[PDB]
């Protein structure tokens, strides 16, 4: 319950409060409405039956009670758990996007992708589908054995005796099955995981025969999954027998006090018979209690997941701003150290490009000429070093300031499933229609629309699968061009194009009327004729840079690498 | 389609709904032996039959309690089993359906279909009989003998039944159509959340999280569930308190006491009421919670057998080597949207085809189409004289190897993806694959080698992951192989080393090439030039550029 308070909204604790008022106040009233049973059979039996309308009278007003406080009880419990829900699904989705590039593992993108599909109505009403019977039926017996005291001072022992073989069935339970619907959970993440590759790598998979169940790895993470499920069955056995024996046990203590006393004549015969009725009302819980057990384990593990992405590591962020509004910035690297992992990417990179001036970046695969332009475009930060933007430090920016300084071409566009236009005005959502048109002329995306039959309403697939790779990577270039930011990073963005676009495309980069300082890598020499400066990076150094023209002549790597 | 679905499961439920009524009666008998127990108390009898009722009683009540947790594990177990068997005929269809189901549907419904929907069965095949019958047979049960023990009093529980039986109407009228909704939404929710992890650069480049459609389609799908689940959950909590325990208790007292008072009832006789007018209302509410279990189960039931039911790439029985040749084959993506007319072409062992043209011409759905990705809409494709038809998955794909467009790597070590059309393929086979491919360096310089995993985050450049996709076709081997627009992210030096490594290769194989670099296909002994999704000329190199055609044009645009 700790991880919950801690998710709660902190605007929504006064609701927490009035819950947890309201939450045994309801529990105190079923409690004494079943004692109150003890009474009304003693006054019935006896010769003055008349007695028993003060007792129904007060059960009346405790039955009433108890219906109100468990309206008001839901009503809370409704709203908490979908606050609770909407503010940690806001949160990640919040946070996700400043989170650091590393973080993304397979499986923390499992945790996260599994984080946020709990946004369905099984955790909305956690509070009132977990929180409220688990409360109810934990304090219950516990209730109605205080109350006894006031009946009969061994006879509220007894029944508060069987509380603690309550509370010890409920702590040991869960470690009876820890185990097991940790592995449990594993693998059917696991196989969650394997069904989307499986459906994003379908093509790759037919080819390789790595499609059937019998040869595929979502087919080995069916059977792992399979067997770790009738492993949580078996192992979940000892936890429902264990709190069998406490309601076992529990009854034992309550009938065998109650015929005690009443043998001793300390408890009238009538009050015997109540109290079958109300051991029948204090057995309840330990059958509830039982039921709810397992749902305990996958809400814990269900919280688990929402924490660890808001532990995340966001990246390390100021509140700079640029000062010029619109121009063309200066991007230089200052002895910029990069590394994914224990191997160096960068080492000592250090250069300076002028502002609203074209530069390329060529050199082998794997140089590291992509790094440099996620270093630039703030996706990763250096190790050491300094990514300076008109002299002021990409990491002390502002994100919104930061977003807004840089375009980007990806080297693997991705489109995001939906119509064509779109995915074109993710660039500038508020862009007029007369500027959308001009980025989708501009990236030869106008081609497009008059060849598909629904134009720019075509709608693309997951990524850009229903468009052709050249098709997709146009639109992507007509993304980076609708955005009106003054640093446009073009990674091989004509790699999936014939030369007839390569060299529309080519020319749209250098014609964008409006100032920008331009980054182009590209592993053709035609997709650089308008670079001003060149930089070629090999091994992550920048081995020599320059003109076009006088690299040629140099008869040094840029030749060569061209020859 | 739930019950042609659930046929197998046909003697299971039945199973389960009669020995579900052995049990509750089991459950119910206690009560009875506790009526007689304290009927004997109120008469002073001796103590022998007191402790053998109470005695009787207590073990009843853990032999129901053990019955039903037996059946419960039994019935778990085969709810178990039929979600794997289901799940693997689920796999088993996947993996012979046409791409383009894949396409339209994405990765999201298809995690929904497999373990979304097998998982909203579980209460149909699990829960729903068992809660029926329990429901059907204890309240009438109870019913019947209150009735006989005193009619006045039995009527009165009739008030709660009826109020039930309505709040459990309305709330099943009311949460139908959002039920029916549901899946929708679940299924757009996982794939905005897909595309938001996938697509995080182009989130954090563009908008951020305040201008991303995950963001607005959660706040969408979070008003959608609170409008379904207020109401249903009001009424669900309005059930609750009327089937409560509290609730038949004090109307039987308050029907009872003024008979008590009165004349009118001996107070002997409110021992029944008493003792069981309260224990059939949880197993009411069982149902009533079910209902909607129920419902997802059958709506559930209805999509994996829609999707069971769908038409697949089924191999003809009808029944040189290492030829290729498309006959008049044409193909639609989507009904009425042509993308290849009428293409015939041939390609032969020993000989390069260079598929060039405009980006978005069909060259890569021509490919698949080699690859029975797709069946052709016209026309036909054989390979070594058979048609691809009839040929199974095995016998087309030991014959045809593809290197895809798109570098898809598995989750898994560089090694299984190397080796991932033979996984059984040594160390040594794997690393002189990857030196063909000019990646065996790069795997040497990772730290775990070559059982360095590719999973998310620890990825590769896109000149790498290609370079490591043509290492994969290099290892299968197969005698006709197809290069879609391979080395396209390759520099001019690991591109010159993988096409030489390649053509080394393939020198007696049938070898198709698609790419937009000119340049590296002027050897091809055959170019086809596909535009607009036909074939506008075809020749060599020279020819091509004397036709003054498209070719020459493309050509003089590369230079
Ligand atoms: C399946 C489903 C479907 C249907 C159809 C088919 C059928 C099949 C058949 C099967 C059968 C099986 C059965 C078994 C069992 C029997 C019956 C019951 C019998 C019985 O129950 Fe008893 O016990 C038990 C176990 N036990 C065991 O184990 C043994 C030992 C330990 O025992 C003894 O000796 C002892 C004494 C007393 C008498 C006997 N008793 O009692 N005891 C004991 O301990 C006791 C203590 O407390 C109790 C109680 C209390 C409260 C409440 C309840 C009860 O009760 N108690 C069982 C389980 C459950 C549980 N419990 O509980
Ligand atoms: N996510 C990652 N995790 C680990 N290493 C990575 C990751 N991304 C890139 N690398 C490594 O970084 C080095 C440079 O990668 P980068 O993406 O900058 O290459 P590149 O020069 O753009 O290559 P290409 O020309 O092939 O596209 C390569 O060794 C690559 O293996
Ligand atoms: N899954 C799909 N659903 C619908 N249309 C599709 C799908 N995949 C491709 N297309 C359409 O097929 C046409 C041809 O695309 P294809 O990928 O076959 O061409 P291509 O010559 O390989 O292109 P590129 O050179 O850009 O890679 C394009 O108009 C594209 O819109
Ligand atoms: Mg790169
Ligand atoms: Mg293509
Ligand atoms: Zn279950």
């Amino acid at each position: 319950i700790r991880t919950l308070l801690r998710l709660v909204p902190a605007e929504k604790r006064g609701a927490v409060a009035g819950y947890a008022v309201l939450t045994l106040l309801s529990v105190l009233l079923r409690a004494v409405g079943a004692v109150l049973l003890i009474p009304l059979l003693a006054a019935l039996f006896s010769d003055t039956p008349s007695d028993a309308w003060l007792w129904l009278g007060w059960l009346t007003a405790v039955t009433l009670a108890g219906w109100v406080t468990d309206t008001n009880t839901a009503r809370l419990g409704f709203d908490l758990g979908f606050a609770v829900l909407s503010r940690t699904q806001h949160d990640m989705a919040d946070r996700l996007p400043n989170v650091a590039m590393s973080w993304f593992t397979p499986d923390n993108t499992a945790t996260a992708r599994q984080a946020i599909a709990a946004t369905g109505p099984e955790l909305a009403g956690l509070v009132v589908n977990l929180l409220t019977p688990l409360i109810g039926a934990a304090l219950l017996p516990a209730a109605i054995g205080v109350a006894l005291l006031f009946v009969s001072v061994p006879l509220g022992l007894a029944a508060l005796a069987g509380v603690a073989v309550l509370f010890g069935a409920l702590a040991l339970s869960g470690r009876l099955s820890r185990a097991a619907d940790k592995v449990a959970g594993e693998t059917n993440s696991a196989f969650t995981e394997r069904i989307i590759e499986f459906a994003r790598t379908q093509q790759a998979l037919r080819a390789a025969r790595r499609v059937e169940p019998a040869r595929s790895q979502v087919g080995s993470a069916l059977a792992a999954q399979h067997g770790a499920g009738l492993r949580l069955l078996t192992m979940q056995i000892p936890g429902q027998v264990l709190f069998s024996l406490a309601g076992q046990v529990a009854l034992i203590g309550f009938a065998g006090m109650a015929v005690w006393l009443t043998v001793r004549g300390q408890l009238g015969v009538p009050e015997a018979i109540a109290l079958i009725v109300v051991l029948v009302r204090y057995l309840e819980p330990f059958a509830a209690i039982a039921d709810l057990a397992p749902a305990l384990e996958t809400t814990r593990a269900t919280l688990n997941r929402i924490q660890a992405v808001l532990d995340a590591p966001t990246l390390p962020a100021g509140r700079r701003r640029l000062d010029r509004t619109g121009a063309a910035p200066s991007i230089e690297f200052d002895d910029v150290r990069f590394s994914y992992g224990d191997e160096v990417v960068l080492d000592g990179v250090s250069f300076t490009l002028r502002p609203g001036n074209t530069t390329a970046i060529v050199g082998p695969s794997g140089s590291g000429k992509t790094t440099i332009l996620s270093l630039i475009a703030g996706l990763q930060q250096p190790a050491s070093g300094r990514v300076l933007l008109d002299g002021v430090d990409v990491t002390t920016l502002d994100p919104e300031a930061r977003r807004a300084a840089v375009s980007v071409v990806f080297q693997h566009p991705y489109l995001f499933d939906g119509t064509l236009r779109d995915n074109v005005l993710v660039g500038d959502p508020e862009a007029d229609p007369d500027d959308v048109t001009a980025a989708m002329r501009l990236a030869r995306v106008d081609e497009l629309l008059d060849r598909l039959p629904d134009g720019d309403a075509t709608v693309v697939g997951e990524g850009g699968t229903a468009l052709s790779g050249g098709e997709r990577q146009r639109v992507s270039i007509a993304r980076a061009l609708l955005k009106p930011a003054p640093v446009l990073l073009v990674d091989q963005a004509t790699s999936a194009l014939d030369n007839a676009n390569e060299a529309a495309v080519v020319d749209a980069l250098t014609a964008d009327p409006r100032p920008r300082t331009r980054v182009i890598v590209a592993h053709r020499l035609a997709s650089i004729r308008h670079a001003d400066r060149v930089l070629f990076v090999e091994a992550g150094r920048v081995v020599e840079d320059g003109a076009i023209d006088e690299l040629l002549a140099a008869g040094g790597r840029f030749a060569q690498f061209w020859a | 389609a739930g019950s042609r679905l659930l046929a197998p499961l046909k003697k299971p439920l039945i199973v389960s709904g009669v020995l579900q009524a052995l049990i509750t009666l089991i459950e119910l008998a206690p009560f009875v032996l506790l009526v007689e127990l304290a009927r004997l108390l109120l008469g002073g009898a001796e103590a022998e039959r007191l402790w053998t009722l109470g005695l009787t009683a207590v073990s009843l009540i853990g032999l129901g309690a053990v019955l039903a947790a037996a059946m419960t594990l039994w019935l778990h177990r085969v709810d178990a089993r039929f979600a794997h068997e289901l799940r693997g005929r689920l796999l088993t269809k996947l993996s012979r359906l046409p791409l383009g189901w894949f396409t339209r549907r994405g990765s999201a419904s298809t995690k929904q279909l497999v373990q979304d929907d097998t998982l909203a069965l579980h209460y149909l095949i699990t829960h729903a009989i068992p809660d029926a019958v329990a429901a059907v047979v204890a309240p009438v049960a109870v019913l019947v003998y209150l009735f006989v023990a005193d009619w006045r009093v039995a009527l009165v529980l009739f008030i709660p039944v009826l109020v039930y039986l309505v709040l459990m109407s309305v709330m099943t009228i009311q949460s139908g159509s959002k039920i029916a909704q549901a899946p929708r939404w679940a299924e757009r929710m996982g794939g905005e959340a897909g595309a938001f992890l996938e697509g995080q650069p182009v989130i954090r480049i563009f908008g951020g999280a305040a201008a991303s459609r995950f963001r607005r389609r959660l706040d969408d799908y979070i008003d959608f569930l609170v409008s379904w689940q207020r109401p249903f959950v009001g009424k669900k909590t309005l059930m609750d308190l009327v089937t409560r325990p509290a609730t038949f208790l004090w109307i039987i007292l308050v029907a009872g006491v003024p008979l008590v008072v009165t004349g009118r009832m001996d107070p002997v006789n409110l021992l029944p009421f008493l003792l069981l007018g309260t224990t059939f209302g949880a197993r009411l509410l069982g149902i009533g919670y079910g209902l909607s279990g129920i419902q997802t189960g059958m709506l559930a039931a209805r999509r994996i057998q829609t999707v069971l039911d769908e038409p697949e790439l089924v191999v003809r029985d009808r029944t040189r080597p290492g030829t290729v040749e498309l006959d008049r084959v044409s193909f639609e993506y989507r009904p009425g949207v042509p993308v290849i007319r009428d293409v015939t072409l041939t390609l032969r062992p020993g000989t390069v085809t260079a598929l060039v043209g405009p980006s978005g011409s069909g060259k890569s759905t021509l490919a698949a189409l080699v690859a029975r990705f797709h069946d052709v809409t016209q026309g036909a494709i054989r390979v070594d004289g058979r048609d691809i038809r009839t040929l199974t998955a095995d016998e087309l794909y030991r014959r045809v190897g593809f290197v895809l467009q798109d570098a898809q790597l598995v989750h898994g070590s560089v090694a299984e993806n190397i080796a991932l059309a033979e996984p059984d393929a040594g160390l040594e086979r794997i690393r002189t694959a990857a030196r063909d491919a000019q990646i065996h360096d790069r795997i040497t310089r990772m730290p775990d080698g070559y059982d360095s995993v590719l999973g998310a985050g620890s990825a590769l450049s896109g000149g790498e992951r290609q370079r490591v996709t043509i290492a994969r076709a290099i290892l299968a081997d197969t005698p006709v192989l197809v290069l879609d627009q391979a080395t396209a992210f390759a520099d001019p030096e690991s591109e010159y080393l993988v096409q030489q490594a390649i053509n080394r290769l393939t020198r007696d194989r049938t070898v198709l090439v698609i790419a937009h670099r000119l340049h590296t296909i002027t050897h091809a002994d055959q170019i086809v030039v596909l535009d607009d999704g036909r074939i506008v000329e075809v020749g060599t190199h020279d020819e091509l550029l004397a036709a003054g055609g498209r070719y020459r044009g493309l050509w003089d645009s590369g230079r």
